[PDB]
């Protein structure tokens, strides 16, 4: 009610942008603003997740709290000139924003009505560089399901075991797995982070040198990075046993230049069925032939020089799944591990086993 | 399209 | 039948340009390909407009024609490596595209079924630099009516008078007019270019030094730029006269920095009504006060230093109409010409009368 | 909103 603060525009922008990340209830469209002991806290929530930003206050201030429309407040702050001093105070049930000769009066909702996230205890904690969390997410995110009825597939598995953190994502047709050493002995734990949580967690990594502190409870996950705290509910489901689906002992190995392979699959794709995306691979001695056809009886054929010595074989794949893997890999050469035409194929960088991709074929 | 599981 | 080999880079931009007008019938999704006397012609159409590109053939070729899916053929050519030689021939009802060890067989529709645009005679012709046509379109395009029942306002007026070419766009509330000298005496002529024609005409200007050749008939417009020919049907209606809405003898003049004015209207806009966008302007000696309020009793107030000596006045405007003008102008200072609160206002660059913007106020 | 014509 007596909440007062003055802060430079540039010290508000990134915090305002981060908290607006997570309606039906009017208060969920607001940001909770709190002034307490030299800090301004900003909180945004969708009930499933919340983002809290802390801004140090070097200019005079008075304690208190309020809720203000998020988009309107951010747009005012963003719309002000570079270097503007933003003076904020309450006057009745209105929030007053003043800068230069610009005055704004915004509607408020009491701070006491802002939804608090349910208290929980962390069961596993670890610290990680931001780049490690970024690599784990980026290497696997494209493999998560898109609004699948097996709801546990729409998120990403976060699994700790020994000194390692691993991410796993699948849609039941293709899978991605990334394992990274974290240098801290961890209890064995597995949780599913929802799609929106993964996006928010990725969006919070500024690409700087501040480490990420992760706390995982039974039904919640918390990530602290610099002056930001992101909390998300976990997906209440059981992830499939992905260990079962990695080819254990493949008898066929193919190696090819990533760029040439990606370009050939990209051109073949043009003439694949628009909904089904099926392409045929014919593997023979040091050769890969890629074919595609559609209901219009149009046909594409690509012939490439590869490294391959095994038995001749034909295998069908959804070309979008193959292209997704080739675009996720950023290496000179790729290696493909195969058994037969009705079994999964493993794809990986020919010089790194950090990330593995498993694609189930299509019936030809 | 075949299933992993 | 039709045969040609062409380097990828000689086909890319032509393929991109002809896919522009691009269906009700499957043939409209195709490009017409024709080989005749050392040239490959490529044509794309939506029945209202067409884009033709001509590509010189230096490698052996055989005459003929076919139609091929536009997006598929372009995507194949784009997808091939830089410097690829693209060999094309027909085999039955299929078009065969070969490059390196990449082979494509595309479905065809007969060239004889491709829709031809009706023959017409030009009544007015002129040449102008591409940058002049770009400036004329960009200065006025935002003011065109968005799917109005007065179909004639959905397009852009192209008017030749004396040695000048002018573009006019309006929605009945706000208007834009741009005039540019062309250095050729022209007959007085006015035509309405449809929205899609204006977009295609703008998309065809590569930003190079090749001049644009314009031909205008009674119901069609043609623009020639290098090896591209764009043709569009004209809107068959009568456009109103911009002269009638220009403020007659403005007694009030305001001058202000464009950026400061745009930023103040942008901030005020946040708290303006979401549907109505109403803002209030209070003009007084060397001062502009902008205010906005919405149904939830929220209020914004912006006070600015401007150049103004006239009588004090309050005037209401749709803030999106004002912001559209300020974003179209790319100048340091703007000038606003006014009479009263119930009459149009003229806005323009304080140092150029080439573009004028007329905005009707709100009660 | 006022009309131009
Ligand atoms: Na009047």
């Amino acid at each position: 009610a007596a909440m007062k603060f003055t802060v430079e525009r540039e010290h508000l922008l990134k915090p305002l942008q981060q908290v607006s990340g997570p309606p039906t209830l009017p208060i969920l469209g607001n940001l909770l603003l709190q002034v307490a002991d030299g800090t301004l806290s900003l909180t945004g929530t969708d009930l499933e997740m919340e983002m809290v930003a802390r801004v140090a206050l070097v200019q005079p201030h008075e304690p208190g709290a309020t809720t203000v429309p998020a988009r309107k407040f951010f747009d005012i702050c963003r719309g002000l000139p570079e270097g503007a001093e933003i003076a904020v105070q309450l006057e009745g049930e209105r929030m007053l924003v003043r800068s230069g000769r610009s005055r704004f009066s915004l509607s408020t909702l009491p701070a006491a009505d802002f939804p608090n996230l349910d208290d929980w205890q962390s069961e596993v904690e670890f610290t990680l560089p931001q780049a490690t969390m970024k690599r784990l997410i980026e290497a696997t995110q494209f493999s998560m399901a898109h609004q699948d009825v097996r709801y546990y597939l729409n998120g990403m598995l976060f699994e700790t075991e020994g000194e390692e953190l691993r991410t796993v994502a699948t849609d039941g047709h293709r899978l991605a797995v990334c394992s990274m050493p974290i240098g801290q002995s961890l209890p064995s734990h597995s949780v599913i982070v929802p799609r929106k949580g993964v996006i928010e967690l990725m969006r919070m990594l500024d690409g700087g040198d501040n480490p990420l502190r992760v706390q995982i409870g039974s039904n919640n996950i918390r990530a602290h990075v610099g002056d930001f705290i992101f909390t998300s509910k976990l997906v209440d489901g059981r992830f499939p046993d992905y260990r079962r689906v990695l080819p254990k002992n493949p008898d066929k190995h193919l190696e090819a230049g990533c760029d040439l392979l990606k370009q050939a699959f990209a051109r073949a794709a043009i003439l694949s069925n628009e909904k089904f995306r099926g392409v045929r691979l014919y593997v023979s001695e040091n050769q890969l032939k890629i074919t595609a056809n559609n209901p219009e009886q149009e046909e594409a054929e690509e012939i490439l020089d590869v490294t391959y010595s095994g038995a001749e074989m034909e295998i069908g794949f959804n070309v979008s799944y193959v292209l997704d893997v080739l675009n996720a890999l950023k290496c000179e050469n790729v290696r493909m591990m195969l058994t037969d035409s009705v079994s999964s194929v493993q794809i990986e960088d020919a010089a790194s086993q950090s990330a593995a991709y498993v694609v189930m074929p299509m019936r030809l | 399209q075949a299933d992993l599981f």
